[PDB]
């Protein structure tokens, strides 16, 4: 099994002057950290979320990304006003940084950048770039952004060592919780017809969802998509259309690593 | 204020070394900056400290970056007359044009210059147009003579000044007084300690 | 601009009178600036908890609003959302069956 | 990479209308200005990123900037005040970090222009009684009657400004000290070896560079307009 650690960062700039910048850190499906604009520092999200890192390792790169936040909002402004007038306000930044890990000790790191919504700049090797589909005007903070050595060193060490050790701890530490069974539980309605059988409770989102008459599977079902619970548990519900009266006969199944083999049936 | 300069002023004797600090709150600091700047000229750039812990240095001067302490240092080493400046400090924010530049507002530093040989004079000087009038100029004393302001202010003394005869390796002090309205040279210095040996001609 | 989808949904298998979670899960939306409510017959619920904003892989915002309820045989229960791309608030109604 | 700035030094009253310019060949894109005034550091005024726009800085008050094209970048100040009396520094740069300054105006604001007046100059030949103790000749520059204090003093031999041997007061004294209205003097002395003042095909000038009204400024008075101007003493060497 592969996880992908996800910084999110999303920021909102509405005018010269009012700004806000707020993000999520994801590990696989599980939230580990929330910064919240209006907080002057990181919160754990879990109680492993500091991994492996000492106090005072983690101090020291909180205190890296407090500045980076300050100064991330000001290049942006400055930028704004070098492309101005072409480019102009309410402009949405969005970033996607961090890494996936492998089997063995090997990962990949990534950081994406998305600019109203589009993705159209990311850090590779040791630069910035634009990627295919970008409109030509990024050009000027690309060749900005690239001039600024000690940034890319940096970013460099973020994503080439930092991401990997600091996940490979996070991975440690929350075994427990990234491990955990949660057992679903299951139930039948139906409107005007369509019956549907509800899934709820379950950890983690594989899960096999079928209607069926007796022991042939029905062809007809329709798995909706997976919806969160806030206890960080999944939400899935599989409906089948079928002819009003006979309902009858029909029966839900439902596999999932919980149950350990003991599948749950309902009939209508 | 973010940038902060010490000491404020200094007085040095040629041929002295002297250091100047500069310590600073700017965050993030990129890089720091040493600026010369003499007496009415503009801004010239002495050296940029880049690293965490940096070192550099530039004929007589050397320099030290501590970006943990955010502390600089700035040596020179064997002062000389042309080291009468303005040393200024300066902290970018940035290692790009996004960024601003943050200004110390400098030490202010005067080097005394060394006189070799003491020839303490007064001269009179004739105007090349209408040789009656005239100005007396009282020159080569050493560095430790003061010259004081007239008792008339119908008489008029400018401070004392050092030239440099450079491709002779040679400097001077001097200062010259006059007055409009009976006043005469021997009589133009009562009020200042000029020394025993002064040459009075005639 | 993108219009938010919304679905309603409950934690545990509804029963009236019995103590249950509902779920407002809004999806599918920019820009982030959005206001929600959960309504029990047309009127503001007071305590609705809200997770943080989020996005997924395709850049769009999702963000999952909930509360404690008593389903009965009697009463609705609603989701409402503004949103900037929309002319009027989109009100989404709990369907126990649907 | 070279900044040059025009005027160099300035002399204005308050209400009038003051352009300080800047030009840069290097083709940059990047333009600052910047004041400079005692027990401060340099701040910055306005500044801009490309032809065509100009963007506000740490104390834009009172200014109003103007990029009318890649190379210019000046400074307007439409109401001029006594506040303004400073000296003022424009830059450039790429996209790095370096910015690479001008040399630097000199602006004097004045509430009123009623007492300016050019230097009178006079050059004093070298005493022969020196030349024989010292085997050294010193000539000295007099420029007397001059308000305000902006004057630029040099010194020209033959057609070419000399350094070494020179020096002047750093600053002009008051012949008046009790008034506030006062006049300045300020002197300067070069001094050369004998047989150079001794050879009669040297050409001395003492040169003194005096700012004060533009050939645009209303004047009211009976004496000549006390325009920026240059006013000269001159002489040979003799054997
Ligand atoms: C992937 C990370 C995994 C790590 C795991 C930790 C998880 C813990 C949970 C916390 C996560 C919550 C935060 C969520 C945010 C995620 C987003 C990822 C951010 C990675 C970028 C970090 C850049 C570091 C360098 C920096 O701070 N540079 C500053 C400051 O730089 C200055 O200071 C500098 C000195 O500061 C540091 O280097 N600090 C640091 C030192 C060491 C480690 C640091 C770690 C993080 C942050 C800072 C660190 C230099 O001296 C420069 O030379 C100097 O210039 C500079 O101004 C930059 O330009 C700032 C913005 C860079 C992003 C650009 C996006 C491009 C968008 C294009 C826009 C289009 C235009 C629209 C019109
Ligand atoms: C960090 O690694 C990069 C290259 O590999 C990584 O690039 C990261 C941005 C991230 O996406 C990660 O998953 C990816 O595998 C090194 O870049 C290489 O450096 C040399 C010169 O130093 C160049 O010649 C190569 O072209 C360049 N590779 C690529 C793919 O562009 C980088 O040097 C390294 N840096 C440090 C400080 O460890
Ligand atoms: C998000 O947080 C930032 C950082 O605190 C806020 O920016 C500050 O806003 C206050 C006004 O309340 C100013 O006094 C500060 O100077 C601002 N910046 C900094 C770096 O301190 C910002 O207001 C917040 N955004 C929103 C929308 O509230
Ligand atoms: C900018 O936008 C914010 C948020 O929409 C608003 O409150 C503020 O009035 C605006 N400020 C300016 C200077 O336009």
């Amino acid at each position: 099994k592969n996880y992908t650690f996800r910084c999110l960062q999303m920021s909102s700039f509405a005018n010269r002057s009012w700004s806000r910048t707020d993000s999520v850190v994801w590990l696989g499906d599980l939230q580990t950290h929330r910064w919240s604009n209006d907080s002057a520092t990181i919160s754990f999200t879990k109680p492993w979320s500091q991994g492996k890192l000492s106090n005072q390792q983690w101090e020291k790169l909180q205190h890296m990304f407090q500045v980076y936040r300050v100064s991330f909002t000001r290049d942006i402004q400055e930028l704004v006003k070098m492309m101005s007038p072409k480019e102009d306000y309410p402009i949405e930044i969005q970033l996607s940084a961090g890494c996936e890990m492998y089997p063995g000790n090997a990962s990949e790191s990534f950081l994406h950048v998305a600019f109203q919504g589009k993705y159209v700049v990311r850090f590779w090797g040791t630069s910035w770039q634009t990627v295919p589909g970008a409109p030509s005007w990024l050009d000027l903070p690309i060749k900005v952004l690239n001039a600024d050595q000690g940034t890319s060193a940096t970013v460099q060490m973020l994503l080439n060592d930092t991401c990997p050790l600091f996940v490979r701890g996070l991975l440690e530490a929350g075994k427990s919780d990234l491990e955990k069974q949660e057992k679903p539980v299951a139930w039948l309605s139906s409107v005007p017809r369509q019956l549907v059988c509800h899934v709820s409770g379950f950890y983690p989102k594989p899960v096999w969802v079928m209607w069926m008459r007796g022991d042939q599977e029905q062809q007809g079902t329709h798995r909706g998509d997976f919806l969160p619970n806030a206890d960080e548990t999944w939400y899935l519900q599989a409906t089948l259309d079928v002819e009003a009266g006979e309902e009858a006969g029909l029966a839900c199944r439902v596999k999932h690593s919980s149950l350990g083999g003991q599948d749950i049936i309902l009939y209508w | 204020t973010q940038v902060e300069q010490s000491p404020q002023s200094l007085v040095v004797r040629q041929g002295e070394n002297c250091v100047l600090q500069c310590n600073y709150s700017v965050t993030p600091d990129n890089h720091l900056r040493w600026f010369k700047q003499d007496t009415g000229k503009g801004l010239v750039s002495l050296t940029v400290l880049v690293d965490q812990k940096d070192k550099t240095s530039n004929g007589r001067y050397s320099a030290t970056l501590d970006k943990d302490a955010k502390h600089s240092t700035l040596h020179i080493t064997a002062t000389l007359l042309d080291d009468t400046a303005t040393y200024i400090c300066v902290v970018g924010d940035r290692g790009s044009a996004l960024g601003r530049l943050h200004f110390g507002a400098g030490t202010q530093l005067i080097v005394i210059p060394d006189i070799q040989n003491p020839d303490p004079a007064v001269y009179q000087l004739r105007d090349s147009k209408s040789s009656d009038k005239s100005v007396c100029l009282f020159t080569d004393f050493d560095s430790q003579t003061n010259v004081s302001q007239s008792k008339d202010s119908d008489v008029y003394i400018t401070d004392k000044c050092v030239l440099d005869m450079r491709s002779m390796d040679f400097k001077s002090n001097s200062a010259v007084a006059w007055s409009n309205k009976d006043f005469a040279c021997a009589n133009a210095f009562n009020n200042s300690i000029i020394p025993e040996d002064t040459f009075f001609p005639s | 601009q993108k219009t938010p989808q919304i679905q309603v949904y409950s934690r545990h298998p509804p029963e009236n009178g019995k103590p249950n979670i509902l779920n407002c899960y809004v999806t599918q939306f920019h820009p982030p600036h959005i206001e929600i409510q959960m309504l029990k017959n047309g009127k503001k619920i007071p305590k609705v908890e809200m997770s943080d904003m989020s996005f997924s892989k395709d850049w769009s915002f999702y963000i999952l609003a909930h509360t404690e309820f008593t389903p009965t045989e009697t009463d609705t229960y609603a989701c409402r959302v503004k949103h900037a791309s929309m002319a009027e608030p989109k009100t989404v109604y709990w369907d126990r069956d649907m | 990479a070279a900044v040059t700035q025009s005027p160099r030094n300035k002399v204005a009253v308050t209400g009038g209308k003051v352009t300080l310019s800047c030009n840069q060949t290097n083709n940059h894109n990047n333009m600052y200005w910047y004041r400079q005034d005692t027990g401060h550091g340099l701040r910055l005024i306005h500044y801009s990123y490309g032809a065509g726009s100009t963007e506000k800085g740490d104390i834009p008050d009172g200014y109003k900037a103007s990029r009318p094209s890649q190379e210019n970048f000046s400074l307007i100040l439409e109401l001029a005040t006594p506040s303004q009396t400073s000296v003022y520094f424009c830059a450039s740069g790429d996209e790095g970090y370096t910015q690479y300054f001008g040399p630097g105006t000199r602006l004097l604001v004045l509430e009123d222009l009623r007492n300016v007046t050019p230097p009178k100059v006079s050059l004093f030949e070298p005493s022969k009684a020196e030349i024989s103790h010292t085997q050294k000749a010193t000539l000295v520059c007099l420029a007397t009657g001059f308000y305000p204090d902006h004057v630029e003093l040099s010194w020209w031999v033959n057609g070419k400004e000399v350094h070494s041997g020179v020096c002047t007061d750093p600053q002009p004294l008051k012949e008046q000290p009790a008034l506030n209205d006062s006049r300045y003097s300020l002197s300067s002395r070069l001094r050369v070896s004998a047989t150079f003042w001794q050879n009669p095909r040297n050409h001395f000038r003492c040169q003194v560079q005096f700012y004060g009204l533009s050939e645009n400024d209303e004047w009211t008075q009976d004496r000549a307009k006390p325009v920026t101007q240059i006013v000269s003493a001159e002489a040979w060497g003799r054997a």
